[PDB]
RNA sequence: GCGGGGUGGAGCAGCCUGGUAGCUCGUCGGGCUCAUAACCCGAAGAUCGUCGGUUCAAAUCCGGCCCCCGCUACCA
RNA sequence: AUGCCCCGAAACCCCCGGGCUACACGCGCGCUACAAUGGGCGGGACAAUGGGUGCCGACCCCGAAAGGGGGAGGUAAUCCCCUAAACCCGCCCUCAGUUCGGAUCGCGGGCUGCAACUCGCCCGCGUGAAGCUGGAAUCCCUAGUACCCGCGCGUCAUCAUCGCGC
RNA sequence: UUAAUUGGAUUCAACGCCGGGAACCUCACCGGGGGCGACGGCAGGAUGAAGGCCAGGCUGAAGGUCUUGCCGGACGCGCCGAG
């Protein structure tokens, strides 16, 4: 079939608002509360990150409010592909 | 001009018309072919549509020669192709004789087009690789 | 007329070669990644 | 007092002296460069608020009108 | 050729049919033209390198043309490919999207092949698209060299707008 | 875009380049079908293993399987390690 970064295990869907700076990334999800991702270093080095990129991060059970981490980024080829699974639903994106 | 005529002659008049009295009214290509004899796979799918014209063999006739020459024989019934993946149905209709039998049985998916990416334009070349 | 109904009765059978002919593309085995552009450009960027 | 603005994604030119709808930030494409910004080139984009007159012929002369308006206050 | 790590009734070995030939689009290298420093028709001139026994075919005869039926001589300074094109003389056209340009398509005849639809090459009649000298930019060349015109090997059962030589 | 449109090369020094003019093969790619364990040991084996066919179904086509019964004369992926 595909090989796609689904939620496996606790991950979570980060699609980013605004970088206040220094890898703090405000993430918008489906949960509700303001998320802030940060970054390893494995992938510090190859890729490169914006805005509407939703891409997959992994949350931590503490406080469960401002949480995320990436691990993983999503290509062109696949953002707008995991439309019509419905897998994820743009409007998450728009408001 | 409801009847079918293929060189002036109607199709019962043809259909027990031989074989090389038959090829003087084909193209170059399907003559020449009927000449240098059928191939044995052919002969194995000709055998199998004689009986299916008689009484015999009620059960779907299937191939993987997309290159038989269709003739007055295929006339009526409908047969088989396979197009890479599955075997699609072709109601055999005259008008059809001389064509070859693959001719009818598609083989790319038609093209839709959606819209250029990371590459498509010396504008978004090197802005994406850093 | 005599073109146009030789062109018809290709369309009828739908073999390959009046599909072609349908969608006003090649008929006789060209390649088309690179030539027979007949429409406009496209954007992305700027 | 009644009059003005009526026009590309826009900002205003552009009248009287009538025949290119005009220049600039923007938009997509191409150059230059190891690559990006700046710089050079090409096309696309309102077709003048609208009826009407003048006019061989109009943003270009103006009127009728549709819209936005606009410089302005209790008048015991 | 080869170390380490995965496949090991499979990611090993064979067979039939499809794809690499898909097409709103951006780019690199080339071929043909936008005509008179020319287009057509009939005549006249002159080369070199190389290759051939699974192959090279003189000569005769059928066909309008592609091609077909016979078939000497050749294991090579002997026989064959192999009477090149730009060039010259004579007649038609007379500055026009044309007697320029030949893309795109319809029908009919053939060759190689176990098999030509997807997707091979060649011939005859017909239809006749953009194109009237090219913006900013950028490339190659110092003498039998650049430009202009044809030929031979390779790849090869058939197919050269390519590579390497003349 | 597609079931697959197999890969490597990205300034000079990647783009008629991999001698790459791919109908089958070449082939590494998608759909389908069938074969392959030198060698040491295990269930089993001359009351006859491994192993092979005229004809007919299934199949794109096939003793590839099954129907049918003929033959061949010693070994054995039905089990473990290895290769
Ligand atoms: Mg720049
Ligand atoms: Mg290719
Ligand atoms: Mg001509
Ligand atoms: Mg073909
Ligand atoms: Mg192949």
């Amino acid at each position: 079939v595909i090989r796609v970064p689904l939620p496996e295990g606790n991950q979570l869907f980060g699609v980013v608002e605004q970088a206040l700076g220094a890898g703090w990334m405000d993430v918008r999800c489906e949960d509700g509360k303001i998320r802030r991702c940060r970054i390893p270093g494995k992938l510090r080095r190859r890729v490169w990150i914006r805005v509407g990129d939703l891409v997959i991060v992994q949350p931590w059970p503490v406080q469960s409010d401002k949480r995320g981490d990436i691990v993983y980024r999503y290509t062109q080829t696949q953002v707008d592909w995991l439309l019509r699974k419905g897998k994820i639903t743009q409007e998450f994106l728009t408001g | 001009r409801k009847e079918f005529r293929y060189r002036g002659y109607t199709l019962e008049q043809l259909m027990n018309m031989s074989l090389e009295e038959l090829a003087k009214l084909l193209p170059a290509r399907q003559r020449r072919s009927l000449k240098r004899g059928l191939t044995p796979e052919q002969k194995k799918l000709l055998r199998k549509i004689r009986l299916a014209k008689k009484g015999k063999y009620n059960k779907p006739i299937r191939t993987h020669c997309r290159d038989m020459i269709v003739l007055p024989e295929m006339v009526g019934l409908t047969i088989y192709v396979h197009n890479g993946k599955e075997f699609v149905p072709v109601e055999i209709k005259p008008e059809m004789i001389g064509h070859y039998l693959g001719e009818f049985a598609p083989t790319r998916k038609r093209v839709q087009h959606g819209a250029p990416g990371i590459g498509a334009t010396r504008s978004s070349m090197f802005v994406a690789v850093k | 007329m005599a073109i146009r109904e030789d062109i018809m009765r290709l369309r009828r059978i739908r073999a390959y070669r009046g599909i072609r002919h349908e969608l006003g593309l090649p008929v006789r085995g060209q390649r088309t990644r690179s030539n027979f552009r007949r429409g406009q450009t496209v954007g992305v960027s700027r």
